RNA sequence: CAGACCUGAGUGUGGCAGGACUACCCGCCGAACUUAAGCAUAUUACUCAGCGGAGGAAAAGAAAACAACCGUGAUUCUCUCAGUGAGCGGCGAGCGAAGAGGGAACGAACUCGUUGCCGAAUCGGGUCUUACAAGGCCUUGAGUUGUGGCACAAAUAUCAU
RNA sequence: CACGAGUUGUUCGGAAACUGAGCACAACGUUAUAUCGUUUUGUUAGGAAAGUGAAGGUGUGUCGGCGG
RNA sequence: AAUUACCGAAUCUUUGAACGCAAACGGCGCAUGGGAGAAGCUCGUGUCAUCCCCGUGCAUGCCAUAUUCUCAGUGUCGAA
């Protein structure tokens, strides 16, 4: 079937994943030869599972690498050098927009006035 | 370079044209010996630095914590008055005993009026060669004007 | 304080000393670029009055604008249509030179936000304005409650929309009431209000 | 109406100088210190014709007054200039055909 | 002629690849509406002009 | 009148007498103006239309 | 003041700290042992290709259209353990790159074709 | 000599601007056909086309405002004022608003400069606290050519304890 | 029309890598607005656009010559 | 390990504001990390010149910044 399970991929190490990737890349190339020289449809039907297995192997490797690198750059001393490809995307405007902390800043007089005359809860009978 | 040519040509144009007395008075500076004596007195009474002010306040805070009932004066040691706003208030309210004005302030409108203000209030004043030297005496890069409002008994004769 | 003496001194531009000072400065400005960055404002009292502060993130630029009336840019001064539109030299720009100087500075440096500007000097050929600019990405600006409003994206290129003090001047917003009823909230908005055909459902 | 031909020529376009094959502008040498006080002696190396000019041009080789090299100026040759002629240019140059002197 | 940019050659290559008839099994699909390729091109009828 | 420090070259410009020879041909004028500019031949103003 | 022996001022050369190498901005996992599979796609089995196999010791492949002759030689060594002495390439009118790869006399093209599976 | 300041450069480090969209909105620029039974002022029109610039709305907005009343009270919008016994106009063709009144909305008000009293108490940058804390410690780096604090009519100290 | 094929380069043409009539990025200036102008008559820009390096001083290696 | 629907984790060729320099050229650089290397060398193992492949940085302008970086000025001083 040449179907590799995602559960086993997530348990394999980096070197094992690279080894499996090479095997599936090799076997895919052998099937490309079969595609040229006719071949039985049963062999040709293996191309799609193998291509998707290669995608699964690459998905695991890239997901693991990105997660590990985000952990490494989560250090406070090193988070100013975080690659932009690993920073949060959001939106151009939202990255440049004032955060809540900066937008809520008040002057000392404003702070005192808010404390001196807070908004009250009331009712009329 | 263009900026080099312009700064030399600016000096030429300032000397060739007719300079009104308000601007011309800043070219008639105090003599070197008196200027050095004045800046020495200013350096002696220079304002305290960030560090020295900080330990003084911390010592006051510790004394306040040690004896909460007692009152500790936060007054800084006697020093010169620096900064355009504070010097101007000292001249207006007549606390300044002597005022020292730099002659190369640019824009000159900042201190162009000060000699007349000192004259109107009968405050002794002098015009000296460098705001940089004035800043050096007070521990800054530059200083437009510096006013002395009081000195210790040993420096009273010098003042 | 010291502001008064500086403020009253600048009300005497025609005096001998102020004329000498402005002459030397006008000569120096003639030999500089159209747009020039300054470390400090030439008129600190005027700049501070208009919103400048001696803080990280505030910038001051001097902008040169050419004096005189606007010439209509038609080929060989040839106009068509009715003779009412045949003028070439005698028409005037509906914007003031201060707004033009602000728009010149703002368009050239898109990373800054234009706050205000003020007159500094002029000669027979040129008029000079100093424009106060604010960095919206500066930490000091962003955390200062007094200027951080300009960080918001609604204020991007406000000088290009005539929202500065000079822009308000030529729009007519200095006046209120019966002096500017047809100009408020804008002349186009007033035109929309007065010219749209209203169709009530039950008429 | 339409633009007159004399006005159209002011635009440049196809009415400009046919400057290709011209040798360059013809001029005296630069009025430098040597000319103002002494003289500079050169040698006429070639007499050449330039398209669009009736007068002959002379290539005159001078030594560089400040550097170890040659200058090779190009002037309008007066009548009688010949290859190998010595050209004197300066305050102290003698009065002779081909020499350049202050008026 | 002989000369053409590789980009022009690649565009001409794709137009060659597109100039093919509809496969027969397409017409047998459940909701098929395609019978013949409506964008067939002949070098003598319409010019690509690359 | 010119300043006396302005220089001059002793003699007359070479190639004098050029304008003394009749051209005799439109073709010779064609070659004459080849090296100068596009200004020949010349059409009289009266031969043109009033629009131009 | 200094002395200037040239009639115009030029910018003096000052100290220039060199830029530091930044952390990599491409964080994908790329395997070196699978690069040759992209370089060499599949062989051809046309009558012309078959003819060259037995007479010219040459194999015919469809290769990456951006690939090098040098890289195709390296890929042939990595994928089939044979030495290519000459690679000729052409971009087909269909847009794909085709390579004629002549093996050294030590290697038999027919035997290599048998192992490949094109036969 | 050095060195300082001022002015101006080079490089490193950390960021931003660039284009698209453009119905609505903001700033400029800006016609003519048309109508006047012709036509130039006028009208079409402070419109179309053209160039800039934003947002989910924009703009406007806390009185150098109306009114002339027994007074109203930031802005925007709706009815109405009103196709007007306002006015503008070859007073021709045509054009043409504003206050008040009934309403929508509305917890709607705030900041600076100045003045007086203070005078680095401020800002960045390191570093620690679970923290690029509205925090502590440090820092000449910025800043006295002035950052920041307190009070100014909705007011009648601040400054401790 | 349908299907299957064909175009092989160290030296051929182009490019790498020349200048020409010319173009116009930067720079500066202008314009309400750059989508404007200048930009080879040796030649950008009020104009600080050279990061290249001769002789030398300092270490390594390859050598010729003297003495021990 | 069906298939659909949805979405948080990913991939995302050449390009285009397009921005290392160019361009009817799938072209050519300066640094800095790699990769492959059948010549040469060392004991087929290592290493590897020229050639070749790949990643990252490098447009311009502006702002801020410099463990307080390197400089220019017959600008103003101050010391030799
Ligand atoms: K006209
Ligand atoms: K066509
Ligand atoms: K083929
Ligand atoms: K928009
Ligand atoms: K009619
Ligand atoms: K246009
Ligand atoms: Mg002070
Ligand atoms: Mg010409
Ligand atoms: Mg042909
Ligand atoms: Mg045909
Ligand atoms: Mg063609
Ligand atoms: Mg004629
Ligand atoms: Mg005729
Ligand atoms: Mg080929
Ligand atoms: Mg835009
Ligand atoms: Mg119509
Ligand atoms: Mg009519
Ligand atoms: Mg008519
Ligand atoms: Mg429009
Ligand atoms: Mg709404
Ligand atoms: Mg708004
Ligand atoms: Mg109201
Ligand atoms: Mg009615
Ligand atoms: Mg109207
Ligand atoms: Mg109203
Ligand atoms: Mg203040
Ligand atoms: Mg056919
Ligand atoms: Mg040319
Ligand atoms: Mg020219
Ligand atoms: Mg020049
Ligand atoms: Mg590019
Ligand atoms: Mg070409
Ligand atoms: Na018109
Ligand atoms: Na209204
Ligand atoms: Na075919
Ligand atoms: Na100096």
């Amino acid at each position: 079937s040449h179907h590799m399970k995602i559960k086993d991929l997530r348990e394999k190490s980096k070197d094992d994943l690279l080894k499996t990737l090479t095997e599936y890349k090799k076997e895919l190339s052998q099937l490309r030869v079969v595609q040229q020289t006719g071949g039985a449809e049963t062999r040709l039907g293996r191309i799609r599972p193998i291509r998707k297995s290669i995608a699964r192997i690459l998905t695991v490797l890239n997901q693991n690498e990105r997660s590990n690198l985000k952990m490494f750059y989560a250090d406070r001393k090193l988070r100013c050098k975080t690659p932009k490809v690993l920073r949060t995307k959001l939106t151009h405007r939202r990255r440049l927009a004032l955060k809540e902390n900066e937008k809520n800043r008040k002057t000392s007089r404003q702070m005192r006035q808010a404390h001196k005359f807070p908004k009250r809860v009331y009712a009329v009978k | 370079p263009t900026f080099v040519t312009m700064q030399r040509k600016k000096r030429v144009l300032q000397r060739r044209l007719k300079v009104p007395p308000a601007l011309n008075q800043f070219t008639k500076v105090l003599d070197r010996a008196s200027r050095n004596e004045a800046l020495k007195l200013i350096k002696k009474y220079a304002p305290e630095t960030r560090k020295a002010r900080r330990e003084r306040l911390q010592k006051v805070a510790e004394e306040k914590k040690k004896d909460p009932k007692k009152t500790v004066s936060t007054k800084a040691p006697l020093a010169v008055v620096t900064g355009l706003q504070e010097v101007t208030r000292a001249i207006e309210k007549k606390q300044a005993r002597m005022v020292v004005i730099a002659n190369n302030v640019d824009p000159v409108e900042l201190v162009l009026w000060m000699p007349n203000l000192c004259r109107a209030n009968k405050i002794p004043y002098a015009i000296v060669k460098d705001m940089a030297r004035l800043g050096d005496a007070i521990g800054r890069k530059t200083a437009t004007c510096v006013a002395l409002t009081d000195v210790n008994a040993e420096d009273e004769a010098t003042l | 304080g010291a502001f008064m003496y500086l403020n009253e001194l600048w009300k005497k531009k025609s005096s001998d000393v102020m004329r000498f000072i402005q002459r030397i400065r006008s000569w120096e400005f003639r030999h500089q670029h159209t747009v020039v960055r300054l470390r400090r404002p030439t008129r600190p009292e005027k700049a501070r009055m208009l919103g400048y502060k001696t803080k990280q993130g505030f910038c001051v630029f001097r902008v040169r604008v050419r004096r005189g009336g606007r010439k209509r840019p038609v080929h060989k001064g040839i106009t068509y249509g009715k003779p009412k539109t045949s003028g070439v030299l005698g028409m005037k720009l509906n914007k003031n030179n201060q707004a033009v100087a602000e728009q010149r500075l703002g368009k050239r440096f898109g990373n800054l936000r234009v706050l205000n500007s003020y007159w500094v000097n002029m000669d027979s050929t040129f008029k000079w304005y100093e424009v106060i600019a604010v960095d919206p990405m500066c930490k000091t600006i962003r955390r200062d409650p007094r200027i951080n409003w300009i960080v918001n994206s609604v204020h991007k290129h406000r000088e290009q929309r005539g929202l500065t003090s000079a822009g308000r001047k030529h729009r007519g917003l200095r006046h209120k009431g019966h002096k500017a009823s047809k100009l408020r909230p804008s002349y186009r908005a007033a035109w929309r209000r007065n010219n749209r055909i209203v169709f009530l459902r039950k008429r | 109406g339409k633009t007159v031909l004399s006005c159209r020529k002011g635009n440049g376009s196809v009415y400009q100088v046919h400057g290709h094959k011209r040798l360059g502008p013809a001029k005296l040498r630069i009025l430098d210190y040597a000319e103002r006080h002494g003289y500079m002696r050169g040698v006429v190396k070639s007499i050449e014709h330039e398209a669009g000019r009736g007068a002959a041009l002379a290539r005159v080789e001078f030594r560089h007054p400040y550097k170890f090299r040659r200058v090779k100026e190009l002037m309008v040759a007066p009548e009688g200039m010949f290859t190998g002629q010595s050209v004197f240019c300066g305050q102290k140059a003698p009065l002779a055909i081909g020499n350049v002197l202050p008026l | 002629g002989r000369f053409k940019p590789l980009a022009v050659k690649k565009k001409y290559a794709k137009k060659m690849n597109q100039n093919k008839p509809v496969p027969y099994w397409i017409r047998l699909r459940t909701g098929n509406r395609i019978k013949w390729n409506e964008k067939r091109r002949h070098w003598r009828r319409t010019k690509l002009n690359y | 009148s010119v300043p006396s420090t302005s220089r001059a070259m002793i003699g007359i410009i070479s190639g004098g007498g050029r304008i003394e020879k009749p051209v005799l041909k439109a073709g010779n004028s064609f070659y004459r103006f080849r090296g100068k500019r596009n200004c020949w031949p010349k059409v009289r103003g009266v031969a043109r239309n009033p629009v131009e | 003041r200094k002395s200037y022996t040239r009639p115009q001022f030029r910018r003096p050369h000052t100290y220039r700290k060199p830029a530091m190498a930044k952390p990599s901005n491409r964080v994908t996992v790329e395997s070196k042992d699978i690069a040759a599979f992209n370089v060499i796609r599949y062989p051809l089995t046309t009558d012309k290709a078959m003819k060259k196999i037995e007479e010219n010791n040459t194999l015919t492949f469809i290769v990456d259209s951006r690939a090098n002759k040098t890289e195709i030689k390296k890929a042939m060594r990595k994928l089939y353990q044979v030495k290519a002495v000459k690679v000729n390439t052409l971009i087909r009118p269909d847009g794909l790159k085709k390579a004629y790869i002549r093996l050294s006399a030590a290697h038999d093209a027919l035997d290599t074709a048998n192992k490949i599976g094109l036969v």
